């Protein structure tokens, strides 16, 4: 009866009878077998397989997210969330690790600050890199900043996500949007990649 | 038993789609099964 | 929030050249400084973080309904700790009613 | 006492091997070709089988025990 497998009482009936969309779906299953015969012999193969295709977004990585009205440049002191001041200490450190990601020139007033889950990090089996790369491919108005890959507890990994002004851009002459609207629109897309 | 002594020590590792409540889930129900041998004795005490 | 500090109201959130004005409905205007650049937030799995089960944690030596394990405490040298499993992860904490806590909290 | 020590040493391989049977040590995971991940060290037919081979069961085991343990206590905190 959990959800997602609901099978109890007369569900799957009524999906079929009733004509009912996908959306409407509470058992949906599917099987795939592989394109090599050779490797479907091999279960380590199919199971890296399976666990190659499950759909973990962004969401389910994060503990907490912090939506600020902040703004990065390198030289000029910009203000910064009391709270969140002492995430100084590794902007510093990202900038001299990564000489070719300089900020650009149209960040926007608008930071998304983000605290990623270590034990989904752990369980799920799922690096900084691939959490970076994937952000950065799918959103290219926005510049993400990222602290290092520890191994020790207690120091968290903080991903903060700057918007450029490119982002404000796209569409603008619907005028019923305030910057706050599209900015937490921004929140929704990049959390569901 | 031997599943809660790997739980009180932090010894149950889910794997890679489930929980460690599913898990341990999982393992209680497969272990709390009758085996097939629950016959040997229901048979030697009757006369077919 | 902000809170006028005339009539003691919520004021509204503007934002205005990069800047964050709270302008109430008396009038009175004024602009945060760094305690207000926070949108919006949002904490995920609220139904078992530490501090939701701070209260149960901190009474559950006391509770007689809590499981007990046949295990020394390490601090008073008491031969029973009382044994809770909390989370969807079943995080397993010893405590004992001298203020001895597995996990070190 | 021998099936004691048998059954913990046989547990705790068999809980590092479950572990790492998709996940890989050096992060995602395994990507396995010519029977061996190219990130690590691990060999198909060492996952389920921790008897045929020893030696080679206690190389990949002592490679990664402490990456192994760190992840595992993590695991059980907070
Ligand atoms: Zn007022
Ligand atoms: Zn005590
Ligand atoms: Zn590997």
């Amino acid at each position: 009866v959990a959800g997602g497998t609901n099978k109890s009482g007369i569900v799957r009936p009524q999906e079929i009878f009733s004509a009912k969309p996908v959306e409407a779906e509470q058992s949906s299953e599917m099987l795939l077998r592989l394109k090599n015969p050779e490797v479907e012999t091999n279960k380590t193969y199919a199971q890296e397989i399976a666990n190659s295709i499950e759909l973990i977004t962004f969401e389910r990585l994060i503990l907490q997210w912090h939506l600020l009205y902040e703004t990065y440049s390198s030289t000029k002191k910009n203000v910064m969330y009391p709270d969140f001041a002492s995430d100084v200490e590794w902007m510093t450190d990202f900038l001299e690790n990564h000489p070719l990601l300089q900020p650009p020139e149209d960040i926007a007033n608008w930071c998304i600050r983000l605290e990623l889950n270590k034990t989904t990090m752990i369980l799920k089996s799922i690096s900084l890199e691939s959490i970076i790369n994937s952000l950065r491919a799918k959103h290219p108005n926005t510049y993400i900043m990222h602290s290092v890959e520890n191994t020790a507890s207690g120091i968290p990994i903080i991903i903060r996500i700057y918007l450029r002004e490119s982002a404000f851009r796209r569409s603008t002459n619907t005028r019923m949007a305030t910057d706050e609207k599209i900015a937490v629109n921004v929140v929704d897309k990049l959390l569901n990649s | 038993e031997e599943i809660n002594n790997r739980l009180l020590h932090g010894d149950i590792m889910p794997p890679i789609g489930l929980t460690t409540h599913d898990f341990y889930e999982k393992l209680q129900l497969n272990a709390l099964k009758f085996p097939d041998r629950i016959l040997k004795p229901i048979m030697n005490s009757i006369n077919p | 929030m902000k809170i006028c500090k005339a009539c003691s109201s919520c004021m509204v959130r503007t934002y205005v050249d990069g800047n964050i004005i709270f302008r109430c409905s008396c009038g009175e205007s004024v602009q945060g400084d760094s305690q207000n650049l926070l949108v919006s937030s949002k904490v995920y799995h609220t139904g078992e973080m530490e501090d939701k089960y701070k209260i149960f944690i901190k009474n559950a030596p006391f509770d007689p309904t809590n499981c007990q394990i046949k295990k020394d405490c390490p601090n008073c040298h008491l031969d029973y700790l009382t044994q809770i499993c909390i989370g969807s992860q079943k995080i397993i904490i010893l405590v004992c009613r001298c203020g001895y806590m597995s996990n070190r909290g | 006492k021998k099936v004691q020590t048998a059954l913990k040493a046989s547990l705790e391989f068999n809980t590092f091997y479950a572990f790492y049977e998709s996940r890989c040590p050096k992060g995602g995971l395994h990507d396995f070709q010519d029977k061996k991940c190219v990130k690590c060290g691990l060999f198909t037919y060492i996952i389920y089988d921790h008897l045929s081979q020893p030696e080679l069961v206690h190389d990949y085991y002592n490679n990664y025990k402490d990456q192994y343990d760190k992840e595992k206590m993590s695991i059980r905190s907070i």
